[PDB]
């Protein structure tokens, strides 16, 4: 004990950071290849480490298009997150003056906060991931073909090519694990590059509903 | 072209081989059942003795 | 194991209402105080402890000696054993091997 939990912490940090990079926010390469021993060097052993704070991260910004757009990552400690804790998180958020933030739950989170997690504000939205899921980054799994998001012009050209109306494309569910990974909203489009049985590749497009 | 019982009658050496083989199998069959019922049989590491 | 009243042949329960616990009947005033101890239970029931230490669990159960395969003998399948059902029930030993693209696991 105190070694498996630290391994979990390092792994979840690695995967979440990979997701931040993939979404295109600011990130430093030297931290991408951070080792577990490096994590021990930069953070003490489990008994000496405080879960609700130690891992909190907000360095990532949307430097891809706007370095001024900061983003916040939180890691509660209680097995089920409570209303008061998210109220503290939301007041801290308002103090920081940001739009969105990510939350990592250990085991669950209370039903009243389940309901609140859809209607905090039109201008603010929150995204919750399970520790269990984050332990592995699905993007690397063998059975998940590469997904890519594209700009509105690309979809314009595509729909012009086949002479289609947007609502004719194949669908992809919003709650899909990959859709959650990419944090994409309804009405976007996704390209897929299925690895053929041979060197070839097949391209197909799916819409998020 | 024809088929007749001359074409499905066993030959000489077949009798002898069949006799010897059938003997062999039965002795081995006896040996295994004796090893089991005495408990000396070595359980195969994928199933029970039976 | 069950207890029954000599006076009425019915099952006995255990209760305390004085300095010492007793077996007593709920039909007749027969009572038998228990001044000493007895050593047989009802064999209670709780389910299978499977993944309490799943995955790469604590490292305190390392051991020195291990067996080997008859085919390839690559370096990674150190021993484990386990149990079947219950206190008076037997134990079973298996041997399982997992590199990739196969299904091997011996008994
Ligand atoms: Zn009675």
């Amino acid at each position: 004990d105190d070694e498996e939990e630290t391994y979990r912490l390092w792994k979840i940090r690695k995967t979440i950071m990979q997701l931040c990079h993939d979404r295109g926010y600011l990130v430093t390469q030297d931290e991408l290849d951070q080792t577990l021993e490096e994590f021990k060097a930069q953070s003490g052993d489990k008994p000496s480490e405080g879960r609700p704070r130690r891992t909190d991260l907000t360095v990532l910004v949307a430097h891809n298009d706007d370095p001024t757009d900061q983003m916040f990552v939180f890691f509660p400690e209680e097995p089920k997150v409570g209303i008061k804790t998210i109220k503290v998180y939301c007041q801290r958020m308002q103090e920081e003056n940001i739009t969105r933030a990510l939350i990592v739950v250990q085991q669950g989170m209370t039903p009243s906060a389940k309901q609140s997690l859809v209607d905090m504000a039109p201008k603010y939205i929150l995204e919750q991931f399970l520790q269990q899921e984050l332990l592995i980054n699905i993007t690397e799994h063998e059975l998940v073909p590469e997904h890519v998001v594209m700009t509105k012009e690309e979809v314009t050209e595509l729909l012009a090519r086949y002479k289609l109306r947007e609502n004719q494309l194949p669908r992809i569910q919003a709650g899909d694990p990959v859709a959650r990974y990419f944090g994409i909203k309804r009405g976007q489009v996704v390209k897929i590059i299925r690895p053929s049985e041979t060197a070839g590749r097949y391209i197909t497009y799916r819409l998020v509903q | 072209f024809s088929i007749g019982i001359g074409d499905v009658t066993p030959g000489q050496g077949l009798l002898k081989a069949k006799y010897e083989l059938l003997n062999a199998g039965y002795k081995k069959c006896d040996e295994y059942i004796e090893a089991l019922n005495t408990g000396k049989l070595q359980q195969q590491p994928g199933c029970t003795a039976e | 194991m069950l207890l029954f009243c000599p006076g009425c042949g019915n099952g006995l329960i255990v209760e305390e209402g004085q300095r010492c616990h007793r077996f007593s009947c709920n039909t007749c005033p027969y009572v038998h105080n228990i001044t000493r101890k007895v050593t047989n239970r009802k064999y209670p029931k709780l389910k299978e402890v499977d993944d309490v230490l799943g995955g790469a669990a604590a490292w305190e159960n390392v051991d020195s000696t291990a067996e080997s395969c008859p085919k390839c003998e690559h370096p990674r399948a150190y021993f484990m054993q386990l149990q079947t059902r219950s206190a008076d029930e037997p134990m079973t030993t298996f041997y399982k091997c997992c590199n990739a693209q196969c299904g091997h696991r011996w008994r």
